[PDB]
């Protein structure tokens, strides 16, 4: 899992 | 009503878009001056505001907010939505494929998951038009995400993060623990960090127990870590900004440009090199005593520094602004810009036919752009480009760069008019070449958003 | 023999490649001395060198040697043979579309026009191993033009090139002008130019008449052009060096990865940049009087200066190595390299293969096959020997060719990497065991790339 | 209240999907029966339908709605809005660069342009209900452009669609002009045609000015014009479909894989071609009275003939549907269907979630949400069900959607999509075991694809 | 000299290529006859023809051709050369990274492999002018492998082939095994197989040790398969064609432009499908009774056949021939067609400057085609294209497609040239427009080498 | 300039 | 291993 | 028309 997204991911 | 709203309010009634920035994030760090944090905190410390009144934050997001979100708008698991877990020093994610639903999120969290909602700006008009304010004194985009834990429970593992992060804490209560950079090379780190176990953690350097109104600052690099406990869950928005916004970008940018202008306007830069500088230069001559090679390496640092003396700053510094002018959230309008701009303008259509046409700018009109934050003026390949952000949308580059050309006759004036805000500026007294100029610039802009006018135009 | 087929001839005798090459280029410019030409003249002065001998180059290059190129071989119009024509300050081409037959070569020639062959080095083996052995002390790239003017005619405009030229009078004799730069951003020029007119130009800093056997030389940014006059043709053959080899284009590597490296290893270069430096950096605040522009300005100085720490130019360093190794052409061998090494191993056909089973030992003694044929390169975590072996006469036509080394091999292919020409026993090379030091030797071996004292025998 | 709220709120109240469809194409038309229009009017002739009632489409649209558009939505010039004027036997665009802001759109319309809305199903939720329930009945995307042009004036030049349109009046008055096709080949025309002047067009087979309420039906080919005129407006919404789904576009995609199977089946198909067809066969040999071209040609339709029998119709059936299910809007739900769905479970926030946990049991009977939502194909060597609930308002916005079937299910998946509207017994799925009747019904249901007969509960 | 040498001899001193590749085919399978072979064996039968003359293709390739191949010319291992074994059943290839070196090579040869070069034809003069005479009369690209197995060994596993071969034992003996095709399918397929086993192979229909000079034929999908016993090596070369040269290839580029020209011509193409077409069509309703369903299946027949009528045969083959004419070899002239042609023009370069300068085409120059299958005269968007072969490599598409355009006013005479050969046409009796025109296309195709005067062009 | 856009494409 | 190759493989 | 080319490109 990721951490905080500053741009939302793909 | 609460501190949030009357802030708010407070905002739509100054003129100065650059003041209402100057304004909320005041108020975000209230009680402590914008000035101290950033000389003396902002990146260097992690800073808890403890504001002792739960109700700072009303009106910005709740759980409700998020439930008819699911429920109303389409948000994706994977995209905006991430359901994770974090159990016995391992960090899972229980994404399903497809919509977040009510029923399946939901589903999710009475299951001990944690959902991180992805800017929720691009739904909530409340975070939109918070961050599209911050965005303009942080001088860098300003993104978010939600975080709703449940109760007695932890999400996600102990991670370091790419960005300067503000939580804010809007429901139920969280111990929060933050630890400062553990390596120099971790210090205001360029990429996030994976997920890390308590091992590869030292002692907190600051250990507390959110509630509701908090404030909780901590630079990229600060290593941290949330949980639940004692029968309460919690809701918080972390307000993140500056992503690879440092002197190495800036300067990655720099050197190319540097050297290809060196190369064509100084001659040491076009000598030919050595024609056996591979017989002492390399991986496999590193160890030597050669003297060819100090000269080699003192040769490649003298003409380094010069480079300096040929960098175009200014070109990348447009070109860094044409790129936050992308980036950048659309504008969010007082009442008083938008009855004074053309979105404002008592045009309509009312009985079988458009009322009140004909609007027009002379040159008695005084005008001054619609905001500071709004557009950019900037060169290239000979040619004058007006970025701005108006058409921008709520999501993330989901629109490309917007732009229109400005002719040499325009460009002084428009200067001029970036410059002027928020002082009025007659389109007569505008520095062109003719009144046809004067009138096409203020017409062009005003037309498409980017300029306001003293008085209401009317036909 | 011609001074050429006694210095090749020459050449076969002597034992290192590196020797070979300081031998034929102290050839090509005699009887001037290689260390004044490259310390006072290379890349300052136009060179003339008037050898006063009409055969010093026969047996390189002829105009029959075209005649049967054009006609036993593929040359194409536009690729590899031009035709051009000079006339009332204008240049033209005029390339017909197709292969390039005598019949037509010829008819253009007879109409006043000029024909350039590119890279005569692809299909004429005598060129080849001049280019081929000069490139090697060059350390860059050696390419070649031959240029071939009908009488009373020029084919070309005043222009300059990119690179480092050396012509070579074949046959007949032309009229050259030679130019100092214009102006300083011309001197060491990084491209080629457009074509000039005569009011472009100055006075000449070198005119004359070039007749079979002269030398003229000329840095990049030099304007030159030359004609034919009293009825008489023209042959020469420009041979060429030092394209984009500048310390611009090592920068131009460096940089990126020092940023890199410095972002990572340190903290001064991943500070944030200020809250509102737009507000005073930009085109429009060129003029701004305020006190943070010039702190901006000296901050981007003292960073840009730290960068030279951080450079890894022993990186850059080996793949520029790489891609000269890629860009060079295939070496020519010696007799003895050749008997020496896998190419003339015995090894051939007779109903069955006769000579073969020979295979190398501890006892063994070698050494690299030349000296310019190979380069060890690390990219990412692995070594790899990249080498020129199998590359061909034409520019690029083969993809880098390379082959893993490993770590208990690195020191043992370091070793004989710079211990060229001294042979060395395999069992004695660096290696851990005695398997890892006779595959490495039998490795390169096969691969064409390293030579024994004395034949293998079984 | 209106017909349209009245039907609208008639469909709420019918069960299945596909009769719903049919009911709102009923009305569409009305009086004028389905089976007549379809059997004897569609793709054949122009039909004008004089409602005798300016009340008919209130509700569906309107020029407010369309002014609220521009103003609270991100209408965009060019890609959303299109302004054209016809002026002159010419047309023209007055498009600006940007976004249509209604102080821009309303002074072109002033300036007496004509304004053309693309897609308002994907801003209007009215239109959009309309449209995603005809789709069904029409088995090809719906889709709908917005036309409103100012009093006295003509925004379009003559010209022909490649769609069915069916033009609903929503405001004031137009005068139509609907001429049949001009040549065999316009007849059905494949593509849209450029803009006609009057003189490429005969006398109108439809002539006539159409009120608020009528509907004006045309096939594709079938060249129409329209202006305003007696100084008032007109506002109508042309629904379109078709877009195509030809017999022709059905051969495009079997015949490669036609060709394809029967190369593999039969030998007759694997036969070389002649040593020398290049001799009788081609351009230059079109009269050659050679009777083996004859022959060749003879062969050449033989062979094609043969490919029927080879024909997968059945895959590119499922295929066309693959693509219709990426095309469609997404399904409007009744409040009955909402429900019964996982939409409607009533696990909302009230510090906790409350009434969560419902499941499905081998008791529960259900069915479908809905009978065009969903479509089960087989590409390569696994099956699929591709749905549309996840779709965008706006045309493939999203990518085509699917969920894996295993063998195991694909007889229960295949019951489900047939049986509609019949609820059926989770228990009594054609599956193996009863994990796989359940996880398939607990797959599908939370997926939003199917709905119980009674709520779930806990 | 040998029978290769004398017919070769003979082949310089014919006319017409196509006299001359009929002429070669002959010798190749003789004593047999072409016409019996090709109405009755062609693609229907493998073929044995014991020679008894070992000296019948000398002068073709050699396994010292081979050696100074390896040593002289760039053979890449991978590309050119192949080393495989076939032991226990299993396939194997012990291909080395890089440049075949003889070192190499032979060295694997001795360890039991076999050596397979592809395509000689780009470094043999010999194999390169056999094969580019042969696909003449083949209207087919004539490839080639080489073979080299050692004594007591099978470099290959059982297997077929994509195309008709034609085996010329050259050196040693080997025996063959041909087996028909196993099943309907495999009959005359369209790829090759995989490596299959003893027990996947029904009996041999043609079992036979080749000896030098014998020829054996046998069609795509014919398995076999060939070892060496007895302590002697073989070397044969395989001479291939008819890749992919079906009815099947032919339909496959017809249909789309018929089906896309019926529907531009004919309505009942343009006809929209039924409604509710999917409510009965699919795989799901594969098991129906609805007589939609086969009023459905009718429909689609009906159309399918009607296709044949609007079919663009002729556009079809033209391309075939273009693609022919790209995939074809260069030619190799006569002596007489090389002194006839702009290649044979006696202009050189002799002393110090060119001989014989200025030939010149007229009015009563008679000309022809150099040769009968060197070019193609294609119409492509309403424009004529004469697509040649005399600029093609001896390595497939080394080069791109080689064409000229001939304009309107020339494609009459065009034509006719393309007709007459070998027949000789005076320039000035070329059906053409103006003087201007006949002499300008004989002067523009004779100096492209695609044309030869009757006499000699002199000054 | 266009016609029906049954597909907003731009 | 490849069998017959018609045409050099890449 | 072009001058030297060090390397052929066309
Ligand atoms: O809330 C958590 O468990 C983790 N939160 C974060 O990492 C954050 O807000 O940046
Ligand atoms: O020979 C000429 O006319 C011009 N020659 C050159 O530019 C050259 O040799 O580099
Ligand atoms: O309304 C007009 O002027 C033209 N309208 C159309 O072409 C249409 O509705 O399809
Ligand atoms: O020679 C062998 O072992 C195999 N030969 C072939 O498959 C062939 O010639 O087509
Ligand atoms: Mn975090
Ligand atoms: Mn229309
Ligand atoms: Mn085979
Ligand atoms: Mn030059």
């Amino acid at each position: 899992g990721g951490n905080h997204q500053h741009i939302c991911k793909p | 009503m609460s501190p949030l709203r009357r802030v708010l309010a407070e905002l739509n009634r100054i003129p100065s878009s650059r003041r209402r920035a100057a304004r909320l994030f005041e108020w975000l760090i209230a009680p402590m001056p914008p000035d101290h944090f950033y000389r003396r905190l902002w990146e260097r410390e992690a800073v808890l505001v403890r504001r002792q009144d739960h109700t700072y934050y009303q009106g910005l997001f709740s759980t409700a907010d998020l439930d008819s979100m699911l429920r109303n708008e389409e948000v994706q698991f994977g995209q905006h939505l991430d359901a994770a877990r974090y159990i016995n020093g391992r960090r899972e994610t229980l994404n399903p494929p497809g919509r977040a639903l009510p029923a399946a999120a939901w589903s999710l969290y009475q299951a001990g998951c944690s959902l991180r909602l992805c800017s929720p700006q691009a739904f909530s008009t409340t975070v939109w038009q918070f961050l599209a304010v911050l965005q303009e004194q942080f001088g860098s985009m300003a993104g978010s995400n939600v975080y709703l834990t449940p109760p007695n429970s932890q999400g996600f593992a102990p991670h370091y993060d790419d960005i300067e992060a503000f939580v804010l804490q809007l429901e139920g209560r969280k111990l929060w623990r933050v630890y400062r950079p553990r390596a120099p090379t971790e210090e205001l780190a360029l990429t996030s960090s994976p997920n890390f176990s308590q091992d590869d953690l030292g002692e907190p350097v600051l250990q507390t127990v959110l509630e509701p109104g908090d404030l909780l600052y901590f630079p990229r690099g600060f290593i941290h870590q949330a949980e639940c406990q004692d029968g309460v869950h919690s809701l918080h928005l972390t307000l993140s900004t500056y992503q690879r916004n440092t002197w190495g970008d800036f300067l990655e940018a720099i050197l190319p440009l540097a050297v290809q202008a060196a190369m064509e306007e100084n001659v040491e830069f076009r000598r030919g090199l050595p024609r056996d500088f591979m017989d002492y230069m390399g991986a496999q001559h590193s160890d030597s005593k050669d003297p060819r090679r100090t000269a080699f390496m003192e040769k490649v640092r003298v003409l380094v520094a010069r480079l300096g003396h040929f960098a175009p700053v200014d070109a990348v510094a447009d070109q860094r602004a044409k790129d936050f002018i992308h980036d950048s959230l659309p504008p969010v309008l007082t009442d008083r810009e938008r009855a004074l701009s053309v979105y404002g303008l008592p045009i309509r259509w009312e009985a079988g036919e458009p009322v009140n046409v004909g609007a027009q700018l002379t040159t008695e009109t005084e005008v001054h752009m619609l905001q500071d934050g709004i557009a950019r003026l900037v060169g290239e390949g000979g040619h004058l480009f007006l970025y701005y952000t108006v058409e921008n949308s709520r999501v993330y580059h989901l629109e490309e760069p917007k732009c229109l050309e400005i002719y040499p006759q325009q460009a002084d004036a428009m200067e001029l008019l970036l410059g002027s805000y928020p002082e009025f500026v007659r389109v007569g007294d505008l520095p062109c070449d003719s009144v046809e100029d004067q009138l096409s610039l203020a017409t062009t802009l005003y037309d498409k958003g980017l300029l306001l006018t003293k008085m209401p135009l009317a036909l």
